[PDB]
């Protein structure tokens, strides 16, 4: 990364502290990273954190040359998707095959699959991209997730 | 005046037609003893109800058959 | 086969982890082992000694009793390999000796509701079965039926999931005779959705914060069981009204409605109950 | 009749119907009360038979899931039509 | 905002009642026909009687 | 404030629709009144016959 954007990252680190000495909680790693032009899966991060459970996930600490290498060690990346991948991967609620997507079910997948979203996380991604019957045009729901 | 039982039919059809609009789930309840009791089974008493409730045959349908349902197009 | 079970799980799923041994597999050499009629055991294993076609001098491998018995009596044996399984399916010899064998022993193994497919053959214990708790809710909570197994609950989350996917409405219907726990397996469907389908107020044994209406879903029934429930010679908490129940789910899927409907109040007793019977509970309470 | 409707008054797209039958009541003195009980009870074996066999296959057939229809000689409707049916020879 | 978002949902509740009303329409037209066939019978049996 | 009123007009529609069904219900129970009556009449009629 250039020193420029890394300075912005130095701040996005610096802000997020606890005892006042260059110390970020493991928890915050992916989220800060996400804002920093990245969407690293919890599974991706968990690899480069060393499999904590909720306890030491909440308790263990990062510092900047643990954070910034992690950022990088995901950032140069492998599979990360595009429109064509995500129209199929968001035709993912087509109910008959309809070019529009299932309202409750888009919420449920988000609770029910891998990286279990809260109710909160589910509703926010979905809401108001359905119609009266609760059909979501995914062809657009795709671009919404893929840019913003 | 119009009877209890015929008004009961004017409700029976409200019980039991809704039931043929509704997909069933079953609770196939046997009695282990005719003595009210906790824990008491009888070896012939259950065996009777294994025939009366139709178990041999009730097997040869849903033994082949599915507990879980959940919509496939969503599942794809 | 699967994750082995707790005290509560043990009553949810059968003890799926069955085992294997050389002796019963060496003994196979006695291929003339057949099951034979009995009052005391239902059936026991004996062996064909001399085949008269329609008779055989069969001999018990218990008492050693030579009993010349007919081919049509002698019910070809089933090895322990299929023992007391999760469904009433997997027994190779679908036979009298063995269908019996899988349900007789299944209630008695604690495991009342028996998957015979979807429909679960239930034998009313008249007991506080441990399989109703917020362990058995928050584990059963909207959950995947691998770990959510043969139970009035199990079918009730099959119902709760499918309905909302398929949009075909759902009924849960108990069967069988007096005091066979229709009365309860109902109030379990009630105990299921009360913290299953409903909205987590933010968010063990029975101790937990139920939702507002979902609390009332439980509390609906003890009101009715004061005003309509009466001892009999058979059941001391008998229901002196029979009823239909309904759990109306919304668009997104939570419990909106709970519709219990009465047909026949067995009012006749309210004056004069027979020997060893009680009227409606509330009287005695008041 | 007052009470159960004040109960439902507080309790009430899909629904889940459940059936607590004051049920299969073979006492000695079985009056009318006990008959029409053992009637819906009779119907309810015939609901299993009409469901896990037929309508469970017809929930399978509302779908077209691979289902071979299997019937077993368990239709009870004559014992119901005996208790139920108004005209022709009455029930 | 607040009226709008709500009108939407209450209509789905009127849809719950909507099906059930046709279910009763189905039933009352059954009951009627039950009664007509019974009356049709009693009229024609009156004649024969 | 105008989008809301479009949905309000639409509500009243579904309310009317609930009402043609609930009117047909009220047609069919009175249809059935004359029906039930006729039978119980032709039953008394039959008893004498």
């Amino acid at each position: 990364f250039s020193e420029e954007q890394t300075a912005e990252f130095k701040e996005a680190f610096q802000l997020f502290d606890r005892t006042g000495d260059g110390k970020i909680l493991y928890s915050q790693c992916g989220d800060v990273m996400r804002a920093l032009g990245q969407n690293p899966t919890n599974a991706e991060v968990m690899k480069v954190l060393g499999n904590p459970k909720s306890d030491e996930m909440n308790l263990k600490t990062l510092k900047f040359e643990q954070f910034l290498p992690m950022m990088q060690t995901i950032a140069k990346n492998k599979d990360q998707g595009c429109f064509e991948d995500y129209v199929e991967g968001l035709r993912v609620f087509d109910k008959e095959g309809n070019g529009t997507v299932m309202g409750a079910e888009i919420r449920h997948v988000l609770v029910t699959l891998g990286e279990k979203m809260t109710e909160e996380e589910v509703e926010q991604l979905v809401a108001g991209h359905e119609d009266s019957n609760g059909c979501i045009n995914y062809e657009e729901l795709v671009r919404m997730v893929l840019s913003g | 005046f119009r009877t209890v039982g015929q008004l009961y039919k004017e409700q029976l059809t409200k019980l039991m037609t809704t039931l043929r609009n509704t997909n069933p789930n079953f609770v196939r309840c046997i009695i282990p003893n005719h003595e009210k009791r906790a824990g008491k089974l009888d070896a012939h008493l259950v065996l009777e109800q294994l025939r009366c409730n139709g178990v041999l045959e009730g097997i040869r349908i849903c033994r082949q058959g599915f507990p879980n349902r959940i919509v496939f197009q969503e599942f794809r | 086969a699967q994750k082995p079970l707790s005290d509560d799980e043990k009553f949810l799923f059968v003890d799926k982890n069955f085992v294997n041994n050389p002796l019963a597999q060496a003994d196979w050499s006695a291929k003339k082992l057949v099951w034979v009629p009995s009052e005391k055991h239902g059936f026991e294993a004996a062996s064909i000694k001399e085949e008269k076609g329609d008779e055989v001098t069969v001999e018990l491998q218990e008492n050693g009793k030579k009993v010349t018995l007919s081919k049509d009596d002698i019910q070809k044996m089933n090895p322990p390999k299929f023992s007391k399984v999760e469904d009433m399916a997997e027994l190779t010899c679908l036979n009298e000796a063995s269908v019996l064998h899988n349900l007789r022993e299944r209630y008695f193994s604690g495991l009342i509701y028996t998957y015979s497919g979807l429909f679960c053959v239930v034998i009313n214990p008249y007991k506080q079965l441990p399989i109703y708790s917020e362990k058995i809710i928050d584990m059963y909570k909207g959950k995947k039926r691998h770990e959510m197994p043969p139970h009035i609950y199990a079918i009730a989350d099959t119902a709760y999931r499918s309905m909302l996917q398929d949009r075909e409405d759902q009924s849960i219907l108990c069967t069988g005779e007096s005091g066979a726990g229709k009365t309860e397996n109902t109030k379990k469907v009630i105990q299921y959705l009360a913290v299953v389908a409903s909205s987590h107020k933010g968010k063990q044994g029975p101790s937990f914060s139920y939702g507002e209406l979902e609390k009332q879903l439980l509390q609906a029934n003890p009101i009715l069981e004061a005003f309509g429930n009466a001892k009999t010679v058979k059941n001391d908490n008998s229901s002196r009204f029979g009823k239909f129940i309904r759990i109306n789910f919304d668009v997104t899927g939570y419990i909106v409605g709970a519709n219990i409907e009465t047909y026949l109040l067995e009012k006749s007793r309210a004056i004069r109950q027979a020997k060893d019977e009680r009227t409606f509970h509330i009287f005695y309470y008041l | 009749r007052w009470i159960l409707t004040r109960v439902n008054k507080a309790l009430d797209a899909s629904f889940l119907g459940i059936l607590d039958i004051a049920g299969f009541e073979i006492f000695e003195i079985n009056s009318f009360e006990q008959l029409c009980i053992n009637y819906t009870n009779e119907k309810l074996q015939q609901l299993f038979n009409h469901t896990m066999f037929i309508l469970e296959q017809e929930e399978y057939q509302r779908e077209g899931i691979e289902w071979n229809f299997i019937d077993f000689g368990l239709d009870l409707q004559p014992c119901i039509e005996l208790i139920e049916r108004p005209t022709n020879p009455p029930g | 905002e607040a009226r709008r978002k709500e009108l939407e949902e209450k209509m789905v509740s009127l849809l719950q009642e909507k099906n059930d009303l046709q279910l009763q329409v189905q039933a009352e037209q059954d009951n009627l026909a039950d009664a007509e066939e019974r009356c049709d019978q009693l009229i024609k049996n009156k004649i024969q009687l």
